[PDB]
């Protein structure tokens, strides 16, 4: 749709250029576009390069089409302000989340520390340092939970 | 605009606006020296819950920010805070507003004042990737009218601004930016 109509206003101030204009024949060109068009409205191709730390591309099915939405978290408080008392580190997910992806992102959390245990007991990183998520709004209700591998 | 408050750009449903915005610490700092406990942050501004989710995150962003800046600084991790965020956004407009949050925290931080008379805007995401916002030509006229000096903008949007009128521009420095930490070597050089 957007292009059908993009295309109608280059079309149409071809045609001021011609009842008027002086060139008889229009031959557009990627750089000639700007008279037509004017300057871009897209220019960075995805959001940017993935911060290495804490995001991983996520595609969803949004009402119109796919979309590869990024997903943010970072540590929520200092590390090591008790090496020895023990309390666990929450997440906050955010993100006008679905009461599935509560149930999905607590699982998710569970098993990730249980994993990090699983894998790398020395390390306890997730399993005692605070955590704030923020799944994007935009996906389906129903494919919400798709999102969780990510 | 002393310490701890800022104006704020809004496009409001009638025209634009330049509602300020306002911080403080909210409890005594040393009601225990060694105590480890949250700086809560406590929002205000007749704000929706869509809001008050953003305002949370962008809380969590700028206490990340602060801490892998200034190691020695643990004011904002321990201190409750106070904030609020006058009326007169149109809603879809609304998140536009949170960078100029994220820098207030930061001032009260340093308690040095940002670059005098600096309208900003624009959406922000969670590691200070501005994001390009719309009604540049609004918040314009508004600011011309407010004694703005050097307003900064979404790096993606520039042609924008380049397409309004003339008059309107001159007079004011404008900036371009993705990455939040160029807005904070802007404003403390």
């Amino acid at each position: 749709r957007n292009l059908q109509k993009q295309v109608e206003k280059v079309l149409r101030k071809s045609a001021y250029k011609i009842v008027s204009g002086e060139a008889e024949s229009v031959e557009v060109t990627p750089e000639n576009l700007q008279d037509f068009v004017g300057k871009p409205v897209f220019t960075v191709e995805r959001m940017y390069d993935v911060t290495p730390p804490g995001v991983v591309m996520g595609l969803a099915w949004t009402a119109m089409g796919g979309s590869t939405l990024f997903v943010e978290t970072s540590l929520r408080r200092p590390q090591d302000k008790d090496a020895k008392g023990d309390k666990d580190g929450s997440l906050e997910v955010t993100g006008q989340l679905g009461e599935v992806m509560k149930e999905s992102a607590r699982i998710a959390y569970t098993f990730a520390r249980a994993f990090l245990m699983q894998h790398a007991p020395a390390n306890d990183y997730l399993v005692t340092s605070h955590i704030h998520l923020h799944v994007p709004e935009g996906a389906t209700p129903k494919d919400g939970p798709s999102a969780g591998c990510t | 605009t002393p310490p701890g408050v800022v104006m704020g750009l809004a496009w409001t449903a009638m025209g634009g606006s330049t509602l300020f915005v306002e911080t403080s610490l909210r409890r005594p700092q040393d009601k225990d020296a060694k105590g480890d406990k949250d700086g809560s942050l406590e929002v205000t501004g007749q704000l929706g819950e869509v809001m008050k989710e953003s305002a949370r995150i962008a809380y969590t962003f700028a206490r990340a920010f602060l801490m892998q800046h200034a190691p020695a600084n643990d004011y904002l991790v321990t201190s409750h805070i106070h904030l609020h965020v006058p009326e007169g956004a149109t809603p879809k407009d609304g998140p536009s507003a949170g960078c100029t949050i994220v820098t207030a925290l930061l001032s009260l931080a340093m308690g040095r004042p940002v670059r005098q008379n600096l309208a900003m805007t624009g959406e922000v995401s969670l590691t200070g990737k501005i994001l390009p916002v719309g009604g540049i030509k609004e918040k314009t006229i508004a600011a011309k009218r407010a004694g703005v000096t050097c307003i900064v903008l979404p790096a993606e949007n520039k042609k924008d601004f380049y397409d309004l009128a003339a008059f309107i521009t001159e007079g004011l420095e404008v900036h371009f930016v993705e990455h939040y930490r160029e807005i904070f070597d802007i404003a403390f050089p």
